[PDB]
């Protein structure tokens, strides 16, 4: 019911037009998404038989970085490293690789593909604004009929 | 502003400036030395210059034919020439009427 | 071309940073525009403003990397050797600043540019937290004070390197 | 001249013609064809080797000329040239005057993109066949 | 009405299976081009209606008319898919 | 793979383009990180022997804050403050100067350098997406090959 | 062989009148058009200064 | 070629000539680099 006002009903028919962009952005981040989350997930805890712990393990912390909430605290708590300084101090010398990973990771997903997001958006917006504006006026007489 | 710079860099610029307040002291109280440079040849002075008013006679043919070919001046040029076609014109009128004139006088 | 001091080999950064260090082994395999020839090329590679301007990248690297260790390691209860050489460094620069002042281009002429501000504010600064620290070099109230001054160096020496 | 090579001997009169336009053209002062047949580094039959009366009064054969355009087109460009076709048995094979005249049209073709004469150039491009 | 299904009819049978073919090419490219210009007229006249008298124009375009079983200019362009018409500021003045 | 498709094929392509402005964001950055990063950990810790801890401590927060997980609550405990007011009542007053810093450096990389990459991508973006475009059209005969 | 060698003399023939519908071709045209209308004008007045002798020496 | 007959330039476009060692337009147009002649929609086409 958006649809009948002059202002959100082209709108959302652009947000149609962007969602091909959406798909872009999260083909684009999948990659990135699970190659990090197997790798900081096996450098966590390499002593451990698979499972569907494992699985959420490569999936939960991972995805919900890339929106600024950094778990470093748990990972902290995870690597089992009791220094003061944060990634000093642990057991085993692999572990200290994983804020690295996570450092290049994102610098990937915020700074790169986000913005790229933003780009690709400001493109398709100009472009396809008329068109948008042309098909709100056929359907205007749609939802009158 | 790298041409004009000190030598040496920064912690051993203190020599340099020791070494230019020497020349200095020794340039100005001392007079023992003097500067030495080059001058370049007449012949590459007269090929550089030879050059530059080729290039200069060169580029006035080229922008004297491209402001030629402008739509602007070719509409002007064109309105120009219908203007001198009448006076042609004019000018036959004027040779005709005397024909006129003479046909009529020779009855 | 006035740039790289007429050298056809001399493009990258790498390039004339590699020859820099190494003069002896990568200059003669080079192309070139007995001692009559190798010191005649050394002083064109060495006269040309790019390697200066290497000179003075490197120089502020230099003093960018020993001022930052010398913030962030504890003060000792007396004058330290690397404070008496970022001493030494810093009259230098001062007096290099004095010296464009007096007889180059003009005050009005310096103090417009903002980089000349930028190097006065950083000389300001140093001298101020040195003799701070140097007042009473035992004294933790002092070093702690000094560190503080010190701080605003370290910020503007990385920021001056921008240039 | 008669020459050893069975190559060469094999050309027919119309390769001579081009060569004599290629010399004729050569000669001239301040030539570019001469300075890139003399830069190419070649040998006469044109591959990349690098006694010399023939390959000096005979420089600018089409088969060393050729090899030179197929260099600047790209590494591993080679025209395929047959000009056993223009002897006179081959006559009575149907479309032959149209497969001898394409071939003829094509040498002369390079020559005339070679000098840079465009409308020449494009004159025995429409003459011969594939055009794009 | 007749220039909006001028335009529908040409251009919808320029891209059809009967007009496929090497010699038929130049005619088929005529047949777009004469859609358009269709397309047009039907744009053009309704403008110069906006121009004269806007309540007339909207009495005209509201007009049932008999010939294309009983319904009105508007249903008949968007069965035409004309989206020029369709965004003209009279036609959605009508609709609104 | 993904190159064969005609939505992510170009995107790749521009996104190969981009990495030149990545680079200049990445030098920009570069210098208040390490600026920042030197004159925190030294107001934090004036009374301490150099140690790798000390190099860690200069790159892990500040690369970190720049993403939005600032360590406030962590930087309130080291700094050893014991006001309820988060900077207030320190053994030394220097070490309050912490957040100020702080201040100006966020403001640096969120505020100027992240919204200057959004510009930058967006110039670079709309000059070269008809040349990748043409590009990805000549790779399409080289994959088929 | 004949397909490529119709389409190649049809797009030189489309290409030859889409230059010849150009605004400066026009203009051009035009323009040379006017300049032999005046040689035509000079070739009238000689003729017509012919005349003139012609009638001068009829009296 | 496109306007007329795209089934028809597609063979054309596929044809194997023997005068440059047994390849078709397509390769020489790569080989040539020509960045033109590959972006239009006939030549793309046929590549896919
Ligand atoms: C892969 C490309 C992008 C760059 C390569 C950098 C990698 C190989 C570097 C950067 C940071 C490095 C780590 C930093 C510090 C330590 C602590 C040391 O006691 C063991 C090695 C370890 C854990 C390093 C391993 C290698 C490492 C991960
Ligand atoms: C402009 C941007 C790219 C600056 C680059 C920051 C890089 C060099 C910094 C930011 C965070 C840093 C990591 C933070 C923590 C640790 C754990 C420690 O035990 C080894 C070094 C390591 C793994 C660091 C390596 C270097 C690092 C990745
Ligand atoms: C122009 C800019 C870069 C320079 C800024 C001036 C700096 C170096 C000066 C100005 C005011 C100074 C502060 C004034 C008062 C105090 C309280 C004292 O108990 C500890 C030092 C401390 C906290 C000083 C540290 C240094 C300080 C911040
Ligand atoms: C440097 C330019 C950009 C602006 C200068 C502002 C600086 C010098 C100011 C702003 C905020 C200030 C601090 C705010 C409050 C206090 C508490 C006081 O009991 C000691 C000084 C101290 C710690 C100040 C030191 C100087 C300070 C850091
Ligand atoms: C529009 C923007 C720039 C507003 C500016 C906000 C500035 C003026 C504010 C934001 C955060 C503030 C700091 C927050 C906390 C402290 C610790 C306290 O012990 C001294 C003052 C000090 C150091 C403040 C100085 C002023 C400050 C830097």
């Amino acid at each position: 019911y958006y649809a009948l006002s002059k202002n959100l009903g082209p709108k959302l028919i652009m947000m149609m037009e962007m969602m091909k962009d959406v798909s872009t952005f999260v083909f684009l981040l999948l990659i990135f998404l699970i190659g990090y989350g197997v790798a900081a997930q096996s450098l966590l805890s390499p002593d451990e038989d698979f499972s569907s712990r494992t699985f959420i393990g490569v999936l939960f912390r991972p995805y919900f970085q890339i929106y600024g909430e950094l778990f470093l605290d748990d990972l902290n708590s995870e690597a089992n490293c009791l220094g003061d300084t944060p990634f000093t101090e642990c057991s085993r010398e692999t572990v200290r690789m994983v804020p690295f990973f996570l450092a290049v990771y994102i610098l990937g997903s915020n700074v790169l593909l986000v913005n790229l997001l933003i780009a690709m958006f400001n493109d398709t917006y100009m472009k396809v604004q008329e068109a948008a504006e042309d098909l709100w006026r056929k359907q205007n007489y749609e939802l009158c009929a | 502003e790298y041409k004009d710079r000190p030598f040496l860099p920064a912690p051993f610029i203190l020599l340099a400036h020791v070494h230019m307040l020497f020349m200095r002291l020794l340039r100005l109280c001392g007079v023992h030395t003097q500067e030495h440079e080059k001058i370049q040849d007449d012949e590459t002075k007269r090929k550089i210059t030879t050059f530059e008013e080729l290039n200069t006679d060169k580029f006035l043919r080229r922008w004297e034919r491209e402001r030629q070919e402008m739509l602007e001046a070719r509409v002007k040029m064109t309105n120009d020439n219908v203007v001198q076609a009448m006076g042609m014109m004019d000018q036959l009128l004027e040779h005709m009427i005397s024909f006129r004139f003479s046909l009529d006088q020779q009855a | 071309a006035d740039w790289y001091g007429h050298l056809k080999s001399v493009t990258s950064f790498w390039a004339v940073l590699f020859a820099f260090f190494f003069p002896f082994f990568v200059l003669p395999f080079i192309n070139f525009s007995g001692a009559h020839r190798l010191r005649r090329k050394f002083a064109k590679f060495y006269s040309a403003p790019y390697t200066r301007f290497i000179s003075d990248l490197l120089s502020h690297f230099v003093l960018c990397v020993v001022t930052s260790y010398f913030v962030l390691d504890k003060l000792e209860d007396t004058i330290s050797a690397i404070e008496w050489i970022l001493l030494v460094w810093f009259v230098a620069l001062l007096l290099e600043e004095l010296r464009q002042m007096i007889f180059c281009d003009g005050i009005a002429e310096y103090i417009s540019d903002t980089w000349n501000r930028l190097d006065l504010i950083m000389i300001t600064l140093f001298f101020v937290g040195f003799f701070t620290h140097a007042s009473d070099p035992s004294n933790q109230d002092s070093k702690v004070v000094s560190k503080g001054i010190h701080a605003f160096l370290v910020v503007v020496l990385w920021l001056r390197f921008m240039r | 001249a008669k020459t050893n090579i069975t190559a060469l001997d094999e050309l027919p009169s119309f390769a001579l013609a081009i060569e004599e336009l290629y010399k004729r053209e050569a000669k001239k002062p301040h030539s570019h064809v001469q300075r890139l047949v003399s830069l190419s580094n070649t040998d006469v039959l044109g591959r990349h080797y690098r006694g010399r009366d023939l390959a000096n009064t005979r420089a600018y054969n089409v088969l060393r000329m050729d090899q030179i355009f197929a260099r600047l087109v790209s590494k591993d460009f080679s025209v395929n040239r047959d000009f056993t076709i223009y002897d006179s048995k081959y006559d009575k094979v149907p479309g032959i005057q149209f497969r001898r005249t394409a071939q003829a049209s094509h040498m002369l073709f390079l020559w005339a993109i070679c000098l840079d004469r465009f409308r020449m150039a494009r004159h025995f491009w429409l003459i011969g066949d594939q055009s794009i | 009405i007749n220039a909006l299904v001028a335009s529908r009819i040409l251009e919808r049978l320029s891209t059809h299976r009967a007009l496929q073919g090497p010699h038929l090419a130049e005619e088929r490219a005529k047949m777009q081009h004469n859609a358009k210009k269709f397309e047009e007229l039907a744009v053009g006249v309704l403008g110069e209606c906006h121009g004269s008298d806007s309540h007339m124009a909207s009495e005209m375009l509201h007009s049932k008319n008999d010939m294309f079983n009983k319904k009105n200019a508007i249903n008949i362009a968007y069965d035409a898919k004309s989206l020029a018409f369709l965004s003209h500021p009279a036609t959605q003045s009508v609709i609104n």
